[PDB]
Parts: structure tokens; C-alpha cells; sequence
């Protein structure tokens, strides 16, 4: 029943001795309250993150306290953790410029949460608010490409295709420039996934094509890939370029072993496909593809 | 030969002058005018005008403007351009500040602080990031209001503070008499800093300002040194090592009431390539014998791996086309001609 | 009470643009991942100018062939960077 | 003798006793002062706002003779014209006309008196912007003609300038053909250098011209520069620009999308430019149907201004025209009244919009 010791806090701030002594009773009470693990814990941390806050404290003191509270603060269960975490977040929204950083790490937390929530709408909103562009801090290339794609993953996931193109186009406006050799591979799926999406279904193809010759790549994803070239270009418009296409796979000899071989063979050669040929073909298709 | 012309249009008080000085830009210019190498010329003019115009106000934009429209004679329009440039960015930053002002005394008038800010372009200016110091919080609310204000007036922009060319001031409270200090922002932060609290050791400084070690330096290297009265130290010159203890001196004797220790102002610290583009420029001709330029440009950048600066192309051109290897009535086309 | 308290700060700041280009206004397609008829006929890059546009190479080329003005400023188009 | 200069610090500093102290401690900073300098300029400015602050109307317009025959020399004319500027700036906003006319007056006559220069004609300019106003024609007129008499090369900054405040009038006083011969004659004007919003001004009347003449690719050209350099200066009439560039661009036949470029990208979700936006979006890649609801949807807010709805003819004929040529494109006997289900519209507009189209 250690309620008041929060408010002892108060008592913190009435010393003059600016030096080490504030940060070590700082970082004391913070290790006294995290203690707890009721609701009584829960107030603990609300107190702590509206007194962080607070003007009195000296900045580098306050971002210390902040940070390593963040970077031991998730052993919680995940609502109460939430909680918190939303708390925050709407707490050091006056001092943002202040606690940039901090926030930040906060927010992808936050996102981290809503992965393992099965909840693909919240995550890209929480995502976004995290200002990789507007600042006075400003990140480095590879943190921006992967906020990027992991947002655009997200809202792809969501079923809401023109978000996602934005943030992929987003993230290709820097992909070119990058030392980072997994995420341009990571870019490219995210884009031939878009491109599918946004039923441009020959271009996704000739993504996919292009993808599957990269060595980097494993075999069975490679595999996969040929076979989503080959369903998209089976659902693209007829004309030259879908032939000449048709043609390519053809060549390729790894098409037997995918499933639909025997369309392959009778797209490739320019004959009628029958109404009851498709019937089990449909059934392997994308649910956004129907 | 431009630093003349820099320091005759620079503020000088009694430098103040009148049509004469208009006459004496118009003799400068004739002289000017059969100078070889203008581009020499124009970009120290370039880097001059920033000096004047970024840190620090000129002696009238009066004279500023009648010398750029000088150099638009006889010089092209496009010769010109940044110039023009720089001229209406600092108009823009008059107008906006007067706007600033206003919707500050509008709504919720406390006025702690007097911003005045300076917006520049991006492209014209000589632009250099800062050193991302952490701001102390007496001047984050004005920061605030004013990107909050700028992102209602103009729509996605985003502003690209740079805390290292400005000044402030700072009104000292050692003793009696307010010695108004002027500073720029890395002695502001640091005395404000240093303000709560009392001798904080350098290391200290690095961590609760967070200025890179050298600029640190530099800075440290000021508020002592200068008439051995600012801070009094046993060492001279130079001697600033990790775990420093140094305290400002609970006294400023400094007789006069107005302190710059801003002083930092003061005591401040191909044949390749051209032969290759020669040889594009006549392997382009020899076949196409009347060809604009633009279209030339074009077909070189086409023909070339490598990105080349379009001045390379220009002066390559001029070059070639004086050794009576191209001729050019559009002035825009160049016939072969061998 | 404040040793030292800011009365008045001048600072100098900068203006840009959040989203600079997305898409080449001639071909409709994206800036940076191909000239739509070198995706059929199959490196380029961009090209941009004094007004700073940014349009493609051969897009900017294949305009230029027929009128030398810009598309979206209207005005003569002078080649400036790669 | 750094105190002399240093003590108008201690003596604004304390500046708590205003009344019969203030302007005791100033005043003996001037007569203990002799040397011409800048600090006797901040002592007058000092003093002025002090006893305008607590009326005293005479005490005043004498410091301002003080101020007006210190502006001679010493102090910088920057400076000089920030202080002038910052004076009649802090009292026209408390309105109060008749001793701002003596005001200007002043001004006016001390500075014939010395070198008039830019100086001057900024505060003529400044004067005839006052009196634009009040929109009062005879003392604009008379100004604006003493200005051009003053004016009348080197000097392009100045006539760009009275020719945008010319425009500004008649723009109100509601002459075309003034506006017009006004924009034909600035056009000659090349080696200026100056301030956004007038090269938008005189900019936004030559392509307004250009659209009612019948020329369009000028006109977008003028609109699109009138946008652009009204943007940067703030201003609140950005957005009737970027509609009619959105409008000049529909009537060029476009093919290009107005809303790619860099500096109208941010305003495409302009509450106020939705419509437009989407009615763009509609023109290119033909679509009539979705068109024609825009306009429906959007008949009381854009269908406002004298300057849309008499171009709507010209428009809801051209993408009919683009629709017909791309639907008969591969027939060779094609039924009439099949065209007229495909662009629903009745036999006889078939007919005629075929008739037009042949001939
Ligand atoms: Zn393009
Ligand atoms: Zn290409
Ligand atoms: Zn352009």
C-alpha cells in the first residue's frame, strides 16, 4: 500500500542541489513504484509521466528519466501497458520539440502493440504520427525507409490501396540513396504489392518476373513470386505486351511445376479458353483479385 | 575586386552618402564591365550579398536593388537570378514578421520574447544545417506558436530552423545594473543553462546543451580570454580539457551599459572532362549541322554517362564555337560549318 | 528569479518543400522508377530545369522535340542539372 | 564618452516614470550630446512614442520636426525608413485621418527638402495606398499623378510599381481598356526588381485580359506566374488564382494535370478548390457522367463568379467533342441515334455537333 510515495515526488522538486543527487532520487523512486502491479501502479506511472512533464525539472534530467523508463517500461500486461502508452504520448504532446526523440520510440512501441492485436487500421495511424520529415531532429535514411514500408505493409493490409501507394511513393522518393541491401528488396516486394493492388496488373507482373531473378532471395519465395507474375499476367489485358510477356514465362522452365501450367499453354498459343476450364483456376486466386 | 564594391555598399554610419554614391556604383560598373572571368566576380558578390543580407542589416536595400538591376544590364536575366532571389526572400521575412507580429498581439498577447525571424529559400542561399542543439525552454513556446502560425499561413512547407546565424539578448542579473548582453544562440544557451545552477563542469555543458565539441570550443573560447575580465582563469590562450571546472564569477564590472560579447563575428577562425565533352559536341555535328541549343544540350546529356554541370556545356560551346568550329538570325542555333 | 532571461531573439530559418515530386506530369507515371516507354521497350534519370520541375529525361527529351516550352510553367525551358 | 550614449540606456531603463521624467532624461540626452549620431535618433524616436502614447498633440509634432531634419544624414537610411515606416505604421492604427494628413504632409515636404530618392517615393506610395483605401479617386488620382510626375531606364522598379497601383484603381473603377493599354505598357518593362505581390498584381490583370480577349495559352501562362508570385507574399487571393489557372488550363485542352506541379500540390485539398480539383480530375480521361454530377454537386459555390459560368459553354462541348472522336474511331457506319445514347443527349445535338465536327 505504497500510494503516497508519488507524492513524495513533490518533495524531489523543492532542492536546489543541481547535480547528480536529483537524478539518482529520480531514478530510486522510479524503481520503488514500478514495483507495484495493480491499479495502484498504474496511477504510479500516471504521476510520473504528468510530473516529467512539468517545466521544473531540468531538460537532460527529464529526457534521461524518460528514455530509460521507456526502455525497461513494457513489462506489463498489454491494456495497462496501452494505457500508459497512450497517457504519454497525449501527455508530452505540449513539449514535443523538447521530447522528440523519446516520443517517437514511444510511438513505435505503441505500433508494436497493435502487430500483435490483429489491428492493421490503429497501427498506421499510430505510425504516422511519428514526424520523420518535420523537425528539428531529423533521421537517418534507412529509419525513414523502414517507418515507410512498414506503414505502407500496414494500410495494405487495411484494404485501403491509396494510402499505401502514397507512403510507397513515399519511400521510393529516398530508396534511391541507401546502404541497406534487404531493404531494397523489402521496397520492391512492398511495391509490386502495391502495384497489384491498384490493379495494374501488368506492371505488378513485370515486378514480380524481376524480382524472382534476385539471388539474395530464397527459392521457395522466388517460386512464389513467379507464380504471382503468372496470376497477374493471366488476369492482364490482352494485347502485345501480355503476350510478349506470356512468351517470357513460357520460356522459363520453372513454370511446369506451378498449377496453372495448362493455362499457360493454352493462353500461350492464342486458343479459346472453354468456361469450365477456369473453374478450378479462380479458386487459387487472391480474394482481391475476384 | 568585388570586396570594393562590398565594403562601399556595406554600413559604415558616416560611409552614408547620397546620388554620388549612385554615381560611384555606376563607375564601378564601368569598370566592371570589360572584366574578363564574371563569374569570379559573381560569386563573390553572391557569397558578399549573403554576408550583408543572412547576419546583420546593410546600409540601405536602397543601393542593394539599384546595383542588382545595374548588373541585369548588359548581363541577361538569368545571369542574374539568385540575387533577385535573396532580395525578395528578405522582403518575404519583412512581410512575414509584420504579419508574425500582428496575429501575435491578436491572440493571446503575452509576449514574453520578441522573435523576429528570417525565412529563406532553400535553393538561393548558401544554406548549412545546424548542429540540431537542444533549444532551452524559455524560447521553445515562441518556436511553437510561430511554425504553428507559419504552417496556418502557407501550406506544407516545413521550416529548416538554422540556430547558428542568429543573436539575441540577455538580461544579465550578476549585480546591480542590467548589463543587456547580445549574444548568439550558443552563448544564450549557455548562459541560460548555466543559469539554473552554478558551476557545471564542461562535460556537464556537452550533455545538457549538447553543441558539437568544437563549436562548444569556440564558444567556451569567448565570454574569457578578451581584456582577461569576462572570466578570470589561470590559464591563458587555450587550455579547455574533458571534467573542466569553470564558474562564471559572481560579478561583471564591465564599465559600459551595453555588453556584445557576440564577438564571435570578429574573431571568427577537368582537361578530361572538357576534352570529352568537345569531342560529344562535334561528334553531335557533322550530322546534324543546324541544331538548337537546347536540343544540343539535350543530345550531349544523352551521349554522356557521367552528369556534367550544365557550365561545363555552356563554356565548352563558347569555346569550340571561337576556335571557328561551329558558326551562329535565331540566336538559339548553331550551324556546323568546318 | 533568472540570471539571464531572453528579452528579444532574432533567428534565421528556411522554407522548403515537404513533397517535392511525385510523378513526371507528362507521362503520369512515377519520377523515379521509369519512363513509361522504356518500360515497354524493356539507366535514365531525371532532368530537371531553371524553374526546377524535375520531369523525366526522355519524357523532357520527346516534349522538347515538338515545342521547346515547359509543360506546366509555360516558359522556355533551359536544361539545368542531371 | 561612452556614457553619453550609454546613459539613453540607464535613462530608457528607467522608463517607470513616463510623465515629466521620461522626457526630462531624453531631453538632457540631447543637450548633453552634440555629435550627429544614431543614439540622438533612438532618443527623439524614444520621446516620440512616449508623448504620443499620452496625447499632448504639439509636444509631438515638434519631435517630429526634430526627427524630420535628423533624418538629413548620420543615421542609415535603412534605419531612417524603419522609422518613418514604424511611426506612421503605430499611429494610422488608431485611424484619427486629419493629423495623419499633416503627418504626410510633413513627410512629404521634409523630404523634397532634403534628397527625396526611393525614400519618398515609397512614402507617396505608402500615401496613395492609404488613400486607395478610403477607394477615394480624386486624391488617388492627384497623388498617383504627382508620382508620375516625379517618375518622369534603369529605373523599372518604379514604374512597375505605379503601374500596379494604376491597375489596382481601375481595376475597382472598372475600365478594361485602361487595364489593358496599362498591362501593354508594363510588358515593355525588363530590368526590375520588384516585390512579389506587385508582379502578381499586374500579373493577374493581364491574364484576367488575356481570358476575356480569347487568348488562353497566355493567359495560363499569366495565371500561373500571378499564383506563383502570390503565394510567397502571403496573401489571401492565392486561391481565386489557382482557380482560374485551373479554369485557363480546362479551356487549353490541357492534357497535362495543374495540380502535378510542386507549388499548387499543397492547395489541391483546398476546401475552396475540391471542386475544381475534381472537375479537372473529370476532364482529362474523359468522363462525362462524373463531370456533369461535379458540376450538379457543386452549382452554389463555384457557380458564383461572372468568370466560370461564362466559360462553361466553351467547356461540357469539348469533352463531348473528345468522347465522340474516341467512340466512332473504330466504326465506318455507325447509327445516330446510338452516338446520342452513348452521350446522352437528344438527335438533334447529335446532329449538329457532327455537322460542326465535319465542317
Ligand atoms: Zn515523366
Ligand atoms: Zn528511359
Ligand atoms: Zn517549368
Amino acid at each position: 500500500m505504497a500510494a503516497a510515495v508519488r507524492q513524495d515526488l513533490a518533495q524531489l522538486m523543492n532542492s536546489s542541489g543541481s547535480h547528480k543527487d536529483l537524478a539518482g532520487k529520480y531514478r530510486q523512486i522510479l524503481e520503488k513504484a514500478i514495483q507495484l502491479s495493480g491499479a495502484e501502479q498504474l496511477e504510479a506511472l500516471k504521476a510520473f509521466v504528468e510530473a516529467m512533464v512539468n517545466e521544473n525539472v531540468s531538460l537532460v534530467i527529464s529526457r534521461q528519466l524518460l528514455t530509460d523508463f521507456c526502455t525497461h517500461l513494457p513489462n506489463l500486461p498489454d491494456s495497462t501497458a496501452k494505457e500508459i502508452y497512450h497517457f504519454t504520448l497525449e501527455k508530452i504532446q505540449p513539449r514535443v520539440i523538447s521530447f522528440e526523440e523519446q516520443v517517437a520510440s514511444i510511438r513505435q512501441h505503441l505500433a508494436s502493440i497493435y502487430e500483435k492485436e490483429e489491428d492493421w487500421r490503429n497501427a498506421a495511424q499510430v505510425l504516422v504520427g511519428i514526424p520523420l520529415e518535420t523537425g528539428q531532429k531529423q533521421y537517418n535514411v534507412d529509419y525513414k525507409l523502414e517507418t515507410y514500408l512498414k506503414i505502407a505493409r500496414l494500410y495494405l493490409e487495411d484494404d485501403d490501396p491509396v494510402q499505401a501507394e502514397a507512403y510507397i511513393n513515399r519511400a521510393s522518393l529516398l530508396q534511391n540513396e541507401s546502404t541497406n541491401e534487404q531493404l531494397q528488396i523489402h521496397y520492391k516486394v512492398c511495391y509490386a504489392r502495391v502495384l497489384d493492388y491498384r490493379r495494374k496488373f501488368i506492371e505488378a507482373a513485370q515486378r514480380y518476373n524481376e524480382l524472382s531473378y534476385k539471388t539474395i532471395v530464397h527459392e521457395s519465395e522466388r517460386l512464389e513470386a513467379l507464380k504471382h507474375a503468372l496470376h497477374c499476367t493471366i488476369l492482364a489485358s490482352a494485347g502485345q505486351q501480355r503476350s510478349r510477356m506470356l512468351a517470357t514465362l513460357f520460356k522459363d522452365e520453372r513454370c511446369q511445376q506451378l498449377a496453372a501450367y495448362g493455362i499457360l499453354e493454352k493462353m500461350y498459343l492464342d486458343r479459346i479458353i472453354r468456361g469450365n476450364q477456369l473453374q478450378e483456376f479462380a479458386a487459387m486466386l487472391m480474394p482481391h483479385q475476384k | 575586386i568585388a570586396k570594393h564594391v562590398d565594403s562601399k555598399l556595406r554600413a559604415g554610419n558616416k560611409e552614408a552618402t547620397d546620388e554620388e554614391l549612385e554615381r560611384t556604383l555606376d563607375k564601378i560598373m564601368i569598370l566592371f564591365r570589360f572584366i574578363h572571368g564574371k563569374d569570379v566576380f559573381e560569386a563573390f558578390y553572391k557569397k558578399d550579398l549573403a554576408k550583408r543580407l543572412l547576419v546583420g542589416k546593410s546600409a540601405s536595400v536602397d543601393a542593394e536593388k539599384s546595383m542588382l538591376s545595374k548588373l541585369k544590364h548588359e548581363c541577361g536575366a538569368a545571369f542574374t537570378s539568385k540575387l533577385e532571389g535573396m532580395f525578395k526572400d528578405m522582403e518575404l521575412s519583412k512581410d512575414i514578421m509584420v504579419h508574425f507580429k500582428q496575429h501575435m498581439q491578436n491572440q493571446s498577447d503575452s509576449g514574453p520574447i520578441d522573435l523576429t525571424v528570417n525565412i529563406l529559400t532553400m535553393g538561393y542561399w548558401p544554406t548549412y544545417t545546424p548542429m540540431e542543439v537542444h533549444l532551452t525552454p524559455e524560447m521553445i513556446k515562441l518556436q511553437e506558436v510561430f511554425k504553428a502560425f507559419y504552417l496556418g499561413k502557407h501550406s506544407g512547407r516545413k521550416l529548416q530552423w538554422q540556430t547558428t546565424l542568429g543573436h539575441a539578448v540577455l538580461k544579465a542579473e550578476f549585480k546591480e545594473g542590467k548589463k543587456e548582453f547580445q549574444v548568439s544562440l550558443f552563448q544564450t544557451l549557455v548562459l541560460l543553462m548555466f543559469n539554473e545552477g552554478d558551476g557545471f563542469s564542461f562535460e556537464e555543458i556537452k550533455m545538457a546543451t549538447g553543441i558539437e565539441d568544437s563549436e562548444l570550443r569556440r564558444t567556451l573560447q569567448s565570454l574569457a580570454c578578451g581584456k582577461a575580465r569576462v572570466l578570470i582563469k589561470s590559464p591563458k590562450g587555450k587550455e579547455v580539457e574533458d571534467g573542466d571546472k569553470f564558474i562564471f564569477n559572481g560579478e561583471f564590472k564591465h564599465k559600459l551599459f551595453r555588453i556584445k560579447i557576440n564577438q564571435i563575428q570578429m574573431k571568427e577562425t577537368f582537361q578530361d572532362r572538357q576534352y570529352q565533352i568537345d569531342a560529344a559536341i562535334v561528334r553531335i555535328m557533322k550530322m546534324r549541322k543546324t541544331l538548337g541549343h537546347n536540343l544540343l544540350v539535350s543530345e550531349l546529356y544523352n551521349q554522356l554517362k557521367f552528369p556534367v554541370k550544365p557550365g561545363d556545356l555552356k563554356k565548352r560551346i563558347e569555346s569550340l564555337i571561337d576556335r571557328d568550329y561551329m558558326e551562329r538570325d535565331n540566336p538559339n542555333q548553331y550551324h556546323y560549318v568546318a | 528569479k533568472k540570471r539571464f532571461e531572453v528579452k528579444k531573439w532574432n533567428a534565421v530559418a528556411l522554407w522548403a518543400w515537404d513533397i517535392v515530386v511525385d510523378n513526371c506530369a507528362i507521362c503520369r507515371n512515377h519520377i523515379m522508377d521509369l519512363c513509361i516507354e522504356c518500360q515497354a521497350n524493356q539507366e535514365c534519370t531525371v532532368a530537371w530545369g531553371v524553374c526546377n520541375h524535375a520531369f523525366h529525361f526522355h519524357c523532357i527529351s520527346r516534349w522538347l522535340k515538338t515545342r521547346q516550352v515547359c509543360p506546366l510553367d509555360n516558359r522556355e525551358w533551359e536544361f539545368q542539372k542531371y | 564618452n561612452v556614457d553619453l550614449e550609454n546613459q539613453y540606456y540607464n535613462s530608457k531603463a528607467l522608463k517607470e516614470d513616463d510623465p515629466k521624467a521620461a522626457l526630462s532624461s531624453f531631453q538632457k540626452v540631447l543637450e548633453l550630446e552634440g555629435e550627429k549620431g544614431e543614439w540622438g535618433f533612438k532618443a527623439l524616436k524614444q520621446m516620440i512614442k512616449i508623448n504620443f502614447k499620452l496625447t499632448n498633440f504639439p509636444e509631438m509634432m515638434n519631435r517630429y520636426k526634430q526627427l524630420l531634419t535628423y533624418i538629413r544624414s548620420a543615421v542609415t537610411r535603412n534605419y531612417s525608413e524603419k522609422s518613418i515606416n514604424s511611426i506612421l505604421d503605430y499611429i494610422s492604427t488608431s485611424k484619427q485621418m486629419d493629423l495623419l494628413q499633416e503627418f504626410y504632409e510633413t513627410t512629404l515636404e521634409a523630404l523634397k527638402d532634403a534628397k527625396n530618392d526611393r525614400l519618398w517615393f515609397k512614402t507617396n506610395t505608402k500615401l496613395g495606398k492609404l488613400y486607395l483605401e478610403r477607394e477615394e479617386y480624386g486624391k488617388l488620382q492627384k497623388i498617383l499623378r504627382q508620382l508620375h510626375q516625379s517618375c518622369q531606364l534603369k529605373k523599372g522598379t518604379q514604374l512597375l510599381e505605379i503601374y500596379a497601383l494604376e491597375i489596382q484603381m481601375y481595376t475597382a473603377q472598372k475600365n478594361n481598356k485602361k487595364l489593358k493599354a496599362l498591362y501593354e505598357q508594363s510588358l515593355h518593362i525588363k530590368s526590375a526588381i520588384p516585390h512579389p505581390l506587385i508582379m502578381g498584381v499586374i500579373r493577374e490583370c493581364g491574364g484576367k485580359m488575356h481570358l476575356r480577349e480569347g487568348e488562353f495559352e497566355k493567359a495560363h501562362t499569366d495565371f500561373f506566374e500571378a499564383f506563383k508570385n502570390y503565394d510567397e507574399s502571403g496573401s489571401p487571393r492565392r486561391t481565386t488564382c489557382l482557380k482560374y489557372l485551373v479554369l485557363a488550363n480546362m479551356l487549353m485542352k490541357s492534357g497535362i494535370n495543374p495540380f502535378d506541379s510542386q507549388e499548387a500540390k499543397p492547395y489541391k485539398n483546398d476546401p475552396e478548390i475540391l471542386a475544381m480539383t475534381n472537375l479537372v480530375s473529370a476532364y482529362q480521361n474523359n468522363d462525362i457522367t462524373e463531370f456533369e454530377k461535379i458540376l450538379k454537386t457543386n452549382h452554389s459555390n463555384i457557380m458564383d463568379d461572372p468568370f466560370i459560368r461564362e466559360h462553361i459553354e466553351e467547356l461540357l462541348r469539348n469533352i463531348r467533342t473528345q468522347v465522340l472522336i474516341k467512340l466512332i474511331k473504330p466504326y465506318t457506319r455507325i447509327h445516330i441515334p446510338f452516338i446520342s445514347k452513348e452521350l446522352n443527349i437528344d438527335v438533334a445535338d447529335v446532329e449538329s455537333l457532327l455537322v460542326q465536327c465535319i465542317l
